[PDB]
């Protein structure tokens, strides 16, 4: 199939991704220097990376056909709830199964399980986080499916606080059918076996990851000393 | 909760 409108949706999302994801990770030099030596030594660096990533995820969302039609408040509710999920999702691009780490160019910007723990997280989040990256990496998604999955994650109707739930659903459904159809026409077997159902399952895994993220964030921000080390956007998006 | 920054980035 792949109608005219669907080839457009994919072309748009591919470009929107391209305009918001620099595979050379050159801006990482603006972030506060990472410290891998009191723990939480990676909090300043990773706080900045995440802050940066939230900005890029937002720019991506604004290019999702249909997203601009949502109200101001619904756009806000969808971004606040999916931000950490799309960052985990989009980070799969730099993640490598070679050594289970996110490799962004240089040693300075190569993150692993210990850096994550030096940001305030335990295996509570890390174990399933790496499990997530591994299952996602194995699916060997086409970049088309990758951007479609991120957009579907952002435009989810069940996010609490949503108002125009039916409008959100209409936008997401349009994206799902574009993805379901792209897989059937563009993704060849075996890689396409259960591919869609596996992709949706990843969205559920992310709901679990978000949940853990939220609980530990409550404990971290529990002490202004650490909360003071974040950025203004991170505080606003995850909670102030 | 009014999100000034998220608001401006979406605008
Ligand atoms: C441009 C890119 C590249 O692919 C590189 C990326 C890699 C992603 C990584 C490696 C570094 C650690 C990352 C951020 C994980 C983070 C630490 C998990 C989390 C979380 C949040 O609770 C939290 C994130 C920041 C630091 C700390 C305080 C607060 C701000 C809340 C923990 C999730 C994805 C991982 C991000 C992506 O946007």
């Amino acid at each position: 199939k792949l109608s005219e409108e669907q080839q457009h949706i994919i072309a748009i999302l591919l470009d929107a991704h391209h305009k918001t994801y620099d595979p050379t990770y050159a801006d990482f030099r603006d972030f506060r220097p990472p410290v891998r030596m009191s723990p939480l030594s990676m909090l300043p660096h990773l706080a900045d990376l995440v802050s940066y990533s939230i900005q890029k995820v937002i720019g991506f969302a604004k290019m999702i056909p249909g997203f601009r039609d949502l109200t101001s408040d619904d756009q806000i509710v969808l971004l606040k709830s999916s931000a950490i999920e799309v960052i985990m999702l989009r980070s799969n691009q730099s993640f490598t199964m070679d050594d289970m780490s996110w490799d962004c160019g240089s040693q300075d910007y190569k993150y692993d399980v210990t850096d994550v723990s030096k940001a305030g997280h335990t295996l509570e989040l890390i174990e399933p986080l790496i499990k997530f990256q591994v299952g996602l990496k194995k699916l060997n998604l086409h970049e088309e499916e990758h951007v479609l999955l991120m957009a579907i994650c952002i435009v989810s109707p069940d996010r609490p606080g949503v108002q125009d739930a039916k409008l959100v659903e209409a936008i997401q459904d349009r994206l799902s059918n574009t993805l379901q159809t792209y897989i059937r026409c563009r993704h060849p077997p075996p890689g396409s076996h259960q591919l869609y159902a596996k992709m949706i399952q990843k969205l559920a895994d992310l709901r679990s990851l978000n949940e853990e993220h939220s609980k530990q964030y409550r404990s971290l921000s529990f002490q202004p000393e650490n909360s003071m080390k974040l950025t203004p956007l991170v505080l606003e998006v995850f909670g102030n | 909760k009014n999100h000034p920054m998220l608001m401006n980035l979406l605008k």
